[PDB]
């Protein structure tokens, strides 16, 4: 075992107080995944 | 045997800047309660379904790390060790779901509420729909840390998240006894929402490299309370005395002129006379806590001894004041303490022993039942205007240096 | 056996009869959490007639059994549904389905 | 199991995580009791 990697910085992330303080969301975003499956990462 | 590859979509995590935990010390009651609003209507935008859970997670979880994950993608809530959550019909735990049951079987939909429950003896997670319990609950935990509430979303979503007093408005009665949550909050700033372990954020230059930041622990929320020459003891009265002068310097300017029945609220006091006038458990009052404090003053390291003998008298005091005089005769005086300006040391060395003072009567306070209920925190961790009083009342207790 | 586990609520009136089409946007899986099929990467809902045997028995006889707007998950078992050779290069011998069917409109 | 990144120094059979999944019925009688752990291990020094 070895703390350390080496990931990826995506370039477009997901974006984003009254009553409630509500969360505000409305874009879609999606990547492409793969799935060794021996150990299963992804 | 080959490398299979899919379309995976995005999901985030928010939790409230709350911490509970369970420590020898300060510990709450391990009993809180909150709810939350969804009004989203959009199962299958962008194809896959849109995730939306909400729990609990301990204070080691770094799951989000936007992009690839365990399973498939980086997922949010729920799928490890250290995160427990629910979705509406299933419960996740190591990211293996398992059905329930309830009445309506229906998962997460619009204008709907969740209930969550936290008991931390038993300690076990129970959950609740909208007005029927949930027929399953978590347990055999290794709580070490503290608790998040949160919350996963993958996109288009305006959940409304719900807390209690401060504007939260419960549908629903908590069952008896669990905090709103709104009263534990960190007592230095306010309360606010952020994404847990942000690595960037916008700005007006734009993006901003943010590294690890900090936090607390188990350790750090339980308040630790420390642990003779002739003139050490000799002292005593001149001492309490000079720190008696003060006792009514802005209680004149309270206007409480030694009060006969103690007027707690109609501005009199009864304990503002001389101490052999003063009732019985007034004079060990001002000399118990500091004669230990002398006494305890040795394990502070610091480096006293009472060799100034100028005079033996010539700390005067200051006083006529107009009349400023009582039935008791007493015109307070401070004494000639004022022109000590310390050291280096001595302002930290007043502040630790302050530390020593907020932190022995936080162990009476616990003692009996942590004060039996019905507000103070550990030192260092309290507010600002606690750390403001303590410094000065120890102070003039501790000016008598180099005087005596 | 079908094992209809339901999803989301639906009509719960409108049931499909025989010799009626039928709109069906489902995602098919397999046991082990692998998808072999869907019908929402193509953006082309799966419109199937019941009773004429054109889909396989496990679909027709757990499409039967919803409403309109229902959204519901089954679990085909292996008899009912490729037993023996299966369907060469997508589906393994011996292996159960599993579908998250949708019916949008006309029963 | 996969699922598993404790690394650390100080590592005791206290430091692994155990989480117990119960269920039951709305009469509240148990019904299973499902017990996850991100490791199976025993101590070479419980035998000598």
């Amino acid at each position: 075992l070895m703390p350390v990697s080496w990931s990826r910085m995506p370039n477009h992330f997901l974006q984003v107080e009254r009553l409630g303080w509500a969360v505000q969301c409305q874009d879609p975003l999606t990547m492409m995944a793969l799935h060794i499956p021996e150990e299963n990462r992804c | 045997l080959l490398l299979q590859t899919n379309l995976i979509n995005y999901v985030t995590s928010i939790r409230p800047n709350i911490f509970v935990g369970r420590a020898e010390g300060s510990t709450q009651y391990g009993k809180w309660y909150f709810e939350v609003m969804v009004d989203e209507v959009v199962p299958f935008l962008t194809a896959q379904a849109t995730h939306l859970r909400v729990g609990w997670a301990l204070t080691e979880g770094y799951s989000p790390y936007p992009g690839g994950g365990e399973g498939w993608g980086g997922n949010g809530v729920g799928d490890d060790l250290y995160s427990y959550g629910f979705d509406g019909l299933h419960l996740w735990t190591g990211h293996v779901a398992r059905p329930v049951t309830s009445p309506g079987q229906h998962l997460l939909a619009p204008e709907d509420v969740v209930s969550c429950c936290l008991d931390l003896s038993v300690p076990s997670i129970s959950f609740r729909i909208n007005g029927c319990p949930v027929q399953g609950v978590f347990e055999a935990f290794n709580l070490d840390g503290l608790f998040f509430p949160v919350v996963s979303f993958s996109a288009g979503v305006k959940v409304r998240f719900l807390l209690g007093g401060r504007h939260g408005e419960f549908k629903f009665l908590p069952p008896p006894g669990y905090a709103p949550c709104h009263e534990a909050v960190l007592p230095r700033e306010r309360l606010r929402l952020e994404p847990i372990k942000e690595y960037r954020r916008e700005g007006p230059r734009g993006p901003h490299l943010v590294g690890p930041s900090r936090c607390l622990s188990h350790t750090d929320f339980v308040p630790c309370p420390v642990d003779l020459p002739p003139h050490l003891e000799r002292i005593r009265e001149k001492l309490a005395e000079n720190i008696h002068e003060l006792w009514a310097l802005t209680r004149i300017e309270q206007g409480w002129t030694y009060g006969p029945v103690r007027d707690d609220n109609k501005r009199l006091h009864p304990c503002l006379v001389n101490f052999h006038s003063l009732p019985e458990p007034e004079r060990n009052y001002n000399l118990q806590m500091s004669g230990e404090t002398l006494k305890t003053l040795l394990a502070l390291g610091c480096h006293v001894g009472m060799a100034d003998e100028k005079a033996e008298d010539n700390l005067k005091k200051t006083k006529l004041p107009k009349t400023y005089m009582m039935s008791n005769g007493y015109k307070p005086a401070p004494l000639d303490l004022s022109h000590v300006r310390l050291t280096p040391a001595q302002t930290t060395l007043v502040d630790r022993l302050a530390e020593n003072g907020h932190n022995v009567w936080a162990r009476d306070r616990v003692a009996q039942g942590w004060s039996y209920s019905a507000r103070l925190v550990p030192y260092r961790l309290l507010d600002e205007a606690t750390k403001r009083s303590n410094r000065d009342s120890l102070c003039q207790a501790v000016r008598t240096l180099l005087g005596y | 056996g079908v094992e209809i586990e339901t999803i989301s609520p639906g009509d719960g009136r409108t049931f499909p009869k025989k010799g009626q089409t039928c709109v069906v946007h489902y995602t098919g899986m397999l046991q082990n959490g692998k998808k072999f099929d869907s019908s929402r990467d193509r953006n082309k809902p799966f419109k199937f007639r019941i009773g004429k045997q054109e889909v396989i028995k496990g679909f027709e006889e757990g499409a039967a059994q919803m409403s309109l707007g229902q959204r519901a998950k089954l679990t085909c078992t292996p008899d009912v549904a490729y037993g023996a050779t299966g369907h060469p290069g997508v589906i393994p011998p011996n292996a159960t389905l599993i579908f998250d069917v949708e019916l949008l409109n006309l029963e | 199991t996969p699922d598993y990144h404790q690394h650390d120094m100080n590592f005791d059979l206290s430091k692994v995580r155990a989480v117990t999944v119960t269920m039951g019925d709305e009469q509240g009688n148990v019904h299973s009791s499902l017990k996850c752990s991100n490791c199976y291990m025993v101590w070479g020094g419980d035998f000598v």
